[PDB]
């Protein structure tokens, strides 16, 4: 159901497109997984340790 | 407790310290007013040292 | 809020009392940054009640681990809502979710 | 002087508990230089002769050749065998194009067979070794450097 | 060999108000990339713009507060405003003031012009009045840089005292937010194997993509002079 | 000390005798002071700001 | 500097290495002296391991030039 | 102002010999490291002309591979050394160049026919080894004019490296003006062929470049 709902989009049934390098723009090879993964800050800061 | 099993007189400071900036200021001080009483006469600086 | 959850959010974030969840039914008759006025359905009065009921959001506070508790609301200018629909999210949700 | 001279993080690089080198690369590095030097069947450019790890480095870059692509290659190895006497000898290899690109990277005692196989973990961890046993420690440092870097360059473009 | 030839860009096509596609037609072999990369990271990087730096808000003394009326933290008014795109003709900087009463959404259309300045997107909804009786009115403060300069730094120390309502929003100047290049072969009779660069830049309405390709191509000829002739 | 003695005594700065035991803020943190409640024990009276 | 290895060959111990340079390290420091070696803008630290490096300093000839010092 | 960029106070070329260099450009604005160095790097290992060895005859021997007696070392092991062999033509674009010789001394390049045209940055540069007095070589090379790298799958003809820049890498680190921490400082780092310096092919490069963004700039 993951890969109906990528065919639902365009993107690739693989889940793997292909990325390009920021400062040459050489197309990385062997593409990379690229999707949303919900990320959470800690309450673990750097000031309050440093 | 149960941090670092510290009893509580770890926290307690002491407070009649003259920190190690506090003596360095003093003993600069100390050897400015020397040196400054250095421009003086000898009377002058006799009677500033002694009074 | 989560693009992938799991449909427990909503329940986390209602069932604590960071969200000011309606008590009964009716209509916004007022908004603001600090309090929701719901003006009752009539269903719901309680015959001896003057019909309209207030909620004051808990604004910029400090919580014990030293974040911000603010609650904002959702709602808007006459918009129907019904009892147990969420007026203002808390501190950490989004809609009615747990949005961490 | 106690932590320049003793402790310095260049001067500790073996295990006290056995001597083996305690800066070997770890997942990134160790990933690049297997990546880099593992050779498939039928890649850009295969069976060129290179002239060298220069030309073969250029060819890459340029994206005429790709990193794991079976050419004849002309390497020019130092071997110190003698009084330390490090004689030269040049020959013509058969390895993947990167295998030549990281050999420009190695010091010169070392052979040549040292980074012509996949370069695993262990590879790795030996190659670093024998250059210890060969050429010390100076060499090492700058050798387990160049490791680390080229490891991370071409671990992120092994994408 | 012979020589280059040296590209051009043959046309622009505004196919929405924000999002642009340039096009560099005559290409030599290897120069597509070249020419993409370089220009796409000065374009994402150094262009300049209009970024909103300051608010200061009738009855308001920090962000954090409520104004009796409107529906939005100042916060989060602050936050809207970040956003608005803003493109002054003449000056470096500009006081735009905002006054609004009555209920309904405050958009951006309900800020006076002063004629050297244009508002993009006028619908761009900045708080919403929800009071019959509510009025507000700022003192936003657009002014023209480039990058992200956050409060923080821009509040060194200060300039020399800043009163206690002035609000300073994170500007970022920058009109641009997406860039991606195509370098395609480009069907001529000449030669065969020349490509055409074609460059989809999305602004947010403050940069002509013409005027973009041009500060981006004098960027980095500047750094090029500077590399020409060494010199240490 | 001496020679604070005779600092004072050419610059005139005679001494304070009270402390400066105030509250300033803490190292590194940077914020709006966005609240201030004040208590006076029922005896002291008040000042301007309570 | 990065490997001491060469001052270490030079004295032949890593611990009187150190105390030897620190001495040394003191003298053009504190009591005040000059590198024998060309010091690119180096502590006292590196200058005293440098030369330790190029044989121009070592505990023989430091306590020799001691005994010069004290015949001037 | 809000145009002004940066420029490079301070760039120092070292010169580790006579083809090999290393320019630092101290203090760039934030990440015209990286647009500076991959644009110079593509430009000087992509298209940057030259004269370079593109086809040989070796005058009886075949096609590839080779059986070739009186010759020490195996055929495309001599295309190898041609393949390194520095020229520099004048007004003629290519020139065919004949190299015979017969003895027991080991065949350089300085034993091709002088040409007029043709130039040979390093003329001691080995070809062949004939080991026989008996034996003796004839060859008919071919210099021509090109951008870059030419493989020969592309096209006994050999690979035509015409860029005069053997090995080119930049490395990119920090730099700190006197507030500005996030600077940027190019570190270029190359060897040519001998054709011309280090120096040179950087500049030329950069010319290059400047050129081909000459219809933007104001
Ligand atoms: C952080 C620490 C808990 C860590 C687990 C907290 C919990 C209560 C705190 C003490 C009390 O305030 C009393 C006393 C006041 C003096 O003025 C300063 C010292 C004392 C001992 C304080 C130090 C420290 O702050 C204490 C131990």
């Amino acid at each position: 159901e993951i890969k109906e709902l990528l065919k639902l989009g365009d993107l690739p049934t693989s889940g793997q497109i292909r990325l390009y390098d920021g400062r040459t723009g050489e197309q990385f090879e062997r593409p990379v997984t690229v999707g949303y993964m919900y990320m959470l800050k800690l309450n673990h800061l750097v000031d309050d340790k440093m | 407790g149960d941090d670092e099993d510290s009893h509580l007189g770890d926290f307690i400071e002491d407070t009649t310290l003259e920190l190690p900036l506090d003596s360095a200021t003093t003993e600069s001080l100390r050897a400015a007013t020397h040196d400054v009483l250095a421009g003086l006469t000898a009377r002058e600086a006799k009677v500033l040292r002694m009074r | 809020k989560p693009l992938v959850g799991t449909g427990m959010e909503r329940a986390v974030a209602v069932d604590s009392g960071v969200t000011a969840v309606a008590k009964r039914g009716g209509v916004v008759q007022y908004v603001d940054a600090s309090r929701i006025v719901i003006k009752v359905n009539e269903d719901e009065m309680y015959p001896g009640e003057a019909g309209i009921d207030i909620y004051n959001l808990t604004k910029y506070t400090r919580s014990n681990q030293n974040t911000c508790i603010n609650q904002m609301p959702c709602v808007s200018l006459g918009e129907p809502v019904e009892r147990g629909d969420v007026l203002a999210d808390g501190p950490s949700t989004d809609l009615g979710e747990l949005a961490l | 002087l106690e932590a320049r001279a003793l402790m310095m993080s260049t001067n500790n690089i073996l295990s006290p508990a056995n001597g083996e080198p305690i800066i070997v690369p770890s997942q990134d590095v160790v990933l690049g230089l297997y990546y880099m030097t593992r050779d498939c069947v039928n890649a850009k450019g295969e069976g060129m002769v290179l002239t060298g790890p220069k030309e073969a480095e250029r060819l890459y870059r340029s994206g005429l050749a790709s990193l794991h692509a079976r050419v004849k290659v002309r390497i020019t190895e130092y071997e110190k065998d003698a009084n330390g006497e490090l004689v030269a000898k040049t020959s013509l290899k058969d390895t993947t194009v990167g295998r030549a690109i990281l050999w420009m990277i190695v010091p010169k005692g070392l052979p040549y067979s040292i980074v012509n196989q996949a370069l695993g973990k262990k590879a790795i961890s030996k190659m670093l070794n024998t250059c210890y046993r060969i050429l010390g420690l100076k060499p090492t440092v700058i050798f387990a450097d160049q490791i680390m870097y080229t490891g991370f360059a071409y671990a992120a473009r092994s994408g | 060999v012979t020589e280059f030839l040296k590209p051009r860009l043959v046309d622009i096509e505004q196919v929405s108000s924000t999002h642009a596609k340039v096009t560099l037609e005559p290409l030599e072999r290897g120069f597509g990339h070249t020419l993409g990369n370089a220009l796409r990271r000065i374009l994402l990087s150094s262009m300049p713009g209009c970024a909103v730096t300051e608010v200061e808000i009738d009855g308001v003394l920090h962000e954090y507060s409520t104004k009796e009326g409107v529906q939005e933290d100042i916060l989060e008014i602050l936050l809207n405003l970040k956003g608005l795109a803003v493109r002054v003709q003449g000056k470096d900087e500009v006081i735009l003031t905002l006054n609004k009463s009555g209920i309904g959404p405050v958009t951006a259309a309900d800020i006076t012009h002063d004629g050297d300045v244009e508002i993009v997107k006028p619908q761009h909804v900045i708080c919403h009045l929800t009071d019959e009786n509510a009025s507000i009115s700022m003192r936003i403060k657009v002014q023209r840089g480039r990058g992200y300069v956050p409060a923080s730094t821009r509040i060194h120390s200060e300039e020399d005292e800043r009163p206690i309502g002035r609000l300073l929003v994170d500007a970022c100047y920058s009109p641009v937010e997406r860039i991606a290049y195509n370098v395609e072969a480009a069907r001529v009779e000449q030669r065969t194997d020349l490509d055409k660069l074609v460059i989809e830049m999305e602004t947010n309405g403050t940069i002509d993509p013409e005027e973009a390709i041009r500060r981006a191509a004098t960027i980095l000829a500047e750094q090029l002079e500077a590399f020409v002739d060494l010199r240490d | 000390t001496p020679e604070e003695k005779l600092l004072r005594a050419i610059f005139g700065e005679k001494a304070s005798d009270v402390k400066d035991s105030s509250l300033r803020v803490p190292n590194g943190v940077s914020g709006t002071v966005i609240d201030v409640q004040v208590f006076t024990r029922d005896g002291v009276e008040k000042d301007k700001r309570a | 500097r990065v490997t001491v290895q060469d001052a270490v060959e030079k004295i032949g111990n890593r611990f009187d290495l150190v105390l030897v340079a620190a001495r040394r390290a003191r003298q053009m420091q504190v009591g005040g002296k000059d590198p024998l070696v060309p010091e690119e803008n180096d502590k006292t630290t590196v200058i005293a391991l440098r030369e330790i490096e190029e044989g121009l300093i070592n505990n023989q000839i430091l306590d020799v030039r001691e005994r010069q010092e004290q015949q001037e």
